[PDB]
């Protein structure tokens, strides 16, 4: 009972960064490299 | 080294004073099972010339 | 019928090129007749004629 | 290649599990970089 008005002060933590992350960086990470006329997406030996 | 005269039946420049060796890739040579070869399989060019 | 797709062949890794015999047949060398399933079957087993 | 008489040469590492397309890579016997092999070099294992 004691902890109740943290566990709520950290869901309302995680509500505005899940708001604020998404308006900042939604849908900007899907543009990998990749080979030249193909599918395979082209790493380095330990990168992933 | 070898010399490597270019030839005729061989389509390719030939040796004709010893035989060449095939190690396959993905097999280490100098392994004693393939240095124990190398040792006994050059009785061979004698009968090969 | 060759399929290969160039999707998914990364530019420089070499993959296997052949190992298989030419084993063309006789009634694949030439036009098949049943006169010459006949010729053929008879010298598979060694007659002469 | 289990020992270190053995693990001398070349092996072929092969890309995304796709046996049609491989590299040689020269084999060595690597040694762990947390190990426990003196005390002092367990104690560093062991503090991380
Ligand atoms: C604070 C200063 C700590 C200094 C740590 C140190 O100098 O450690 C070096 C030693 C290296 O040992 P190793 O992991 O075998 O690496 C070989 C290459 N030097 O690694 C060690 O000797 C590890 C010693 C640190 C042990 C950490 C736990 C006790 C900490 C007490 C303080
Ligand atoms: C496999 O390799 C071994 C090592 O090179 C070869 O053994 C060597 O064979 C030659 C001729 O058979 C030996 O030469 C002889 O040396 C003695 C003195 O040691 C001399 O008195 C002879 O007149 C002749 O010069 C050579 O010494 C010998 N080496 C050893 C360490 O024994 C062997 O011939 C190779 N096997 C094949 C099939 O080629």
């Amino acid at each position: 009972l004691p902890l109740f008005h943290i566990a709520l002060l950290v869901l309302f933590m995680v509500i505005i960064y899940a708001i604020i992350g998404l308006e900042l960086f939604k849908g900007k990470m899907h543009k990998t490299c990749y080979y030249i006329g193909t599918d395979i997406v082209a790493t380095v030996e330990n990168e992933k | 080294k070898p010399v490597f005269i270019d030839d005729a039946n061989f389509r390719r420049q030939v040796s004709y004073q010893h035989a060449a060796v095939h190690i396959p890739t993905d097999i280490y040579e100098g392994s004693t099972i393939v240095l124990n070869e190398l040792n006994w399989t050059s009785a061979l060019d004698d009968v090969f010339k | 019928i060759p399929t290969i797709n160039l999707r998914k062949r990364r530019p420089n890794v070499q993959n296997p090129k052949s190992q298989e015999p030419v084993t063309l047949d006789f009634l694949d060398a030439e036009l098949e007749n049943d006169i010459k399933v006949e010729i053929r079957n008879k010298m598979i087993d060694g007659e002469s004629g | 290649k289990m020992t270190e008489e053995e693990c001398r040469g070349y092996y072929y590492v092969y890309k995304d599990g796709d046996p049609t397309q491989m590299e040689l890579r020269p084999r060595q016997w690597i040694h762990n970089d947390f190990h426990f092999d003196n005390v002092l070099s367990a104690m560093m294992s062991l503090f991380t």
